């Protein structure tokens, strides 16, 4: 029950979502020897775009802060209850990646404005085990893509994705992967950088921020 | 009723008698009290017969349901937890008399040492559980006699078969000192039931083997 | 605009659904000597388009993953409860095929967007019994069709359906039916293939995936 | 910019008519032993003829999921009613009535009208004499009392006329089957769904006629 | 009340007496306690008369309802389950005194051996059930006398008719030792009712046959 | 209270006394306890006066309501069922003391033989019912004396009038041996009430006929 | 059961025995009653075993949950409050017998003086709490003997190790005068468990250290 062709309206919605995604700070996530590395261009000191989700599952996002932030909270919520019901090692990056996509699709179909967000869920292996890091990208519609090496979110993704395509090296150390990620992100200054890792070597909680003087020394 | 379970190097064995009573009256001569809930766990349940068979059935359903949804079985820890939550749920009815206590035997495929991956777990009416570490457990009206028998006989356990014989003997002594536990009926040919779990899963011991062990014990005591 | 021709909106919806069905990976299911064979073109290693539904009932789908995946879950749900209430041998491929169709029709009529999905429910006989494999195809509107030999879903179905029409042979072994199915599907590489069977010879759970080295040896 | 309601109603009627037209044809006719349903049905699992209650049968033509759904609703109502009062209290008339009211209300409040055409049949009980009753319920809620035969779905004119020439009251089962298949052609042993409401059965009158026996009869 | 059921080669037979009391007072001389719930199962119910007749009626309705919806009868296992669930549902009222216990006889068409496709199933007040395998069962106030009679008379059972005679005799002894069970009334001509189930379904034994068997027994004891 | 009902060839008759008490105190000398619920059924109700009159009224309403909706009266079976369901509904209050028991007499127009189309039906507090087949029934505090009287007097019943006289006499003996049942009051001229049902429906017996029968009995006993 | 906790200059120590009983029967020889709920708090729980382990688990979950949401742990005051609210919530079940009392030891990183940043907090069944300031606390059936031991031994506490020895001794006297508290089992090699918290967090004392201290005490008393 509406005038403007529904298909046309859907196309307009997609265009609006694309525009929202485009005008945003860029984030990258890439696999390196010790796990996964998140490097985001973030000027504020209070507002963050990278977060722990569960013991070995991390999360980065790009778009509208209140919404991506809201998903952050929803994701945190689901994991704790699930773990309490069954156990910590039962929550996986895959299940979480799935939940966001379904929620996003349903929400978009029944809501007014689509979430101008782009998500990346990351997972590493547990302590004393061998397994490759897994990166998933969830887009605004509900689509989910399995990435083997790196994810780039928000802003103009082409130049960063290509620079990473030339510079990426599996089993790069933490410093090399940081140089590659900052370099491809430039395609900056010590200030306004949000850097965190999913260090596979930690016993339980793998997420760990790299801020201040140590970061400066590394760079 | 009486259900014993004991670890042996490389596996676990779980055996149960066959009698079911109402007061002093013998009502069932061939009940099966030990189920194979999954490829690596068997569950015995002592207590009210209805609540028992229901527990076993529903728990098997739930294990397999999560397995179908997630594509991988729970860890032995998760299984322990779900069984515990069921048991805790029956507590109100257990105070009203419908008490059912489970004894859970499993073989952990993820354990480090295969020779000690066997697992025995015991529950109380309030859902608390305990991982047994002295090598054996039992439940039911004959449990005390069975445990006091296995404490002495347990140094003889060296493999799957010796462990099976020790199980059958423990049952024989339970029945020998308690009237609610049935012994091997030589007349009708009804013997305890047994399940063996090792690296290759869970299999029911075929009746003939239990028959021979029981006849050996009975002739030893004469 | 306001007052419009329903018959036009409905036609537009049908066209949209058709387009959605068309741009998707192709799946085939065919009867062979040991039961039913599902062969799908699937690059991902985590996302699957073939699934066990019940002891002897399998399921393949083509379209939008979140939706067909959602139906997968709904179908799993119904069978377990039904079996618990009555029994395992009471759940049949027919009842399940029926449920999806009714649900799809009602859902489409009351929802916003139609499920761009195409379903195939398969059933084989129990252990130690003789009966022909049954294939049902359920389309996005609720239509259900009884197939004697093979079902082809998603993408361009004409060339695959014709190649199968020439190559199909009843009582073909597992290897021959696999060659026929991969060949008609090409109308590929060892990687990115999702292959499973409903092996009628298994005692209880008939569904069984064929992956890795064994699959390579077979092909 | 609004359109109209009467025009919309006319469009709905046309759509319903089109849906009814593109479907397999079913016939039901009275014969000596009761009522005979003969439908053109290729599938072996999907059926368009069904028992409703002890002496009440049911045939339909249109969209399978919907007519099938009515089938289920009708089965539901009879059992509960019988349990509350008794088996001999449920009649073909009450059931025929329920479907019509439901259909009308449903059409008025729903989105799409049920592209279905129903025929409810009833015969007398054991050891009693009474003429078979046929009712036809259309998509809007209209109900018509038929003395001899009902034809549903597809092009109904040629079949209805062929039956008009061939019909004979108190025809045996074989003759009524020949007449019904002949007028239906206006076919092959395969893809035929044939059932009877045999008035001679003690309780459950509905009885399917399938396979070798049917082949021998034809 | 007393209802016996026994398997014979090729079928099952189920018979029940006719008395219904209130305390010491004989209130019904011709109650029918054995129903034909379907073409292959008969159901006897002992206990409160209201709850009994209601159980029988509703169960028959449910069996036939699923049959009409799905186009095929449940397996004997499903039938057993539904009856059990009904019985479990009446438990609250059974503690209040409205207890009704069913004994279910059926002929499994899907069983492998036709000569042993007969089936007898017994229930307790808590819905648990048991598949009888010693060849006979009974329920009601006279059940113990009836079972102790059939234990001795059961080697005589070789066909449908001998099995019927054994049933009638077991009833006669139940009534002979318990006052709540009515025997054959020769004065009014009221005899136990019987149902026979075999490969061809369930039929009521016509009264004359039961009359002759009862007169034969009565003359044998004089 | 006492209400008798007896079949005679071709019909049924139903009579009831007139007293209503509170303890030892006679509170009503002319209560009417037998109603004509419809053209072919009369209903007597013993027990709490309120619950009784209410039952009768509501049941009559329901019979006639279904008749107006469906255009045809229920069969005698349906009527029996509805009355039974009402009675079962009052069970909670009957345990609290508000017990009311109905006795239902009807003439089945659909029965095969007109000479035996009469019908008598009795109910207990739990809603179970029984179709009487020994020819007569009664309810109330005097019911045992009334039945024991009719057992002897019943061979005299050959038509409508003799059946009526037997009814009145049975009432006279009930009252003669029980103090809660009133006999014919010759002083005030209050006699039992009676309803006759046959092929032509239900009519109230006019008082004069009952007066003459009662005076004949009373003079016979002097 | 008995769980002692005492501050020492620069930290806090918390130790607990290993026995768990049912009446007079020793049921668990190696239960762990002291948990590390977080990097700066350990929690002991006396009382019903189920309720105890559940409290510990859930409280740890809640502390860490708020920490993940807000990016900073609660202050020691907030932690005290949440534990108190849980305890107050179990009050209804504690009156029914499922009582569980926690003793909470923590090291306040925000306190002014590091040498006295240790914290001991005790709770009653009604959720009220009290910050202990005489240097030590205990809970369980042996708590009175343990406190009366520490009152005398506490002047010896000068560092982490002497404080640990005093803890173990207090436990030894609790067990020495109460039968529900287990002492060091020299035969099976099972010793009390201990947790030490100081500026660097919470660590479990490795078993060997507790073994040596226990053997020193036992030889001192001989």
């Amino acid at each position: 029950p509406y005038f403007i062709s529904p298909e046309q309206a859907m196309r307009e919605r997609s265009e609006l979502a694309r525009k929202g995604i485009a005008r945003a700070k860029s984030v990258v996530a890439l696999a390196y020897a010790g796990g996964v590395l998140f490097v985001a261009e973030n000027p504020s000191r209070s507002l963050q775009k990278i977060s722990e989700l569960y013991d070995r599952v991390g999360f980065a996002a790009a778009g509208k802060f209140n919404e991506f932030d809201n998903l952050r909270r929803g994701g945190i919520q689901f994991a704790d209850t699930r773990g309490y019901a069954y156990d910590r090692r039962d929550v996986t990056g895959r299940q979480l990646a799935n939940v966001y996509a379904q929620t996003l699709g349903t929400i978009f179909t029944e809501q007014a404005k689509p979430y101008e967000v782009e998500l990346c869920v990351a997972e590493v292996a547990h302590y004393g085990e061998t397994k490759r890091p897994e990166l998933y990208r969830i887009t605004y519609d509900g689509s989910i893509a399995d990435e083997p090496h790196f994810v780039v979110m928000g802003g103009t993704t082409e130049p960063i994705a290509n620079a990473l395509k030339e510079s990426y090296a599996e089993n790069a150390s933490l410093t090399d992967a940081l140089r590659i990620a900052v370099a491809a992100l430039r395609a900056l200054g010590v200030a306004s950088l949000e850097v965190a890792v999913l260090d596979a070597n930690r016993p339980r909680r793998a997420f760990r921020r790299i801020t201040g003087s140590a970061l400066q020394a590394l760079l | 009723t009486t259900i014993v379970a004991l670890k042996y190097p490389g596996g676990v064995v779980m055996a149960g008698d066959r009698r079911s009573t109402q007061g002093n009256m013998i009502s069932g001569r061939d009940v099966r009290k030990v189920y194979i809930t999954d490829d690596y766990t068997a569950t015995g349940i002592a207590g009210t017969a209805a609540v028992a068979v229901e527990f076993a059935r529903l728990y098997a359903v739930e294990l397999e349901h999560y397995e179908k949804l997630e594509g991988v079985p729970l860890t032995f820890a998760g299984k322990i937890n779900r069984l515990a939550i069921m048991v805790r749920g029956n507590l109100a009815a257990a105070m009203q008399g419908l008490l059912a206590l489970p004894l859970l035997a499993g073989y952990d495929i993820h354990a480090s040492d295969p020779q000690s991956a066997g697992r025995i777990v015991s529950f109380d009416a309030a859902g608390g559980w305990n991982i047994e570490e002295e090598g054996y457990q039992a439940v039911g009206s004959g449990s005390l006699f069975a445990k006091s028998s296995m404490k002495k006989l347990y140094s003889q356990v060296t493999d799957g078969d010796s462990g099976l014989r020790v199980a059958v003997e423990a049952l024989y002594d339970a029945a020998d000192d308690d009237s609610a536990t049935g012994g091997p009926d030589l007349v009708r040919g009804i013997f305890p039931t047994a399940v063996i779990i090792d690296a290759d899963g869970a299999v029911d011991v075929p009746e003939s083997r239990i028959a021979e062990l029981a006849r050996a014990i009975i002739e030893s005591r004469s």
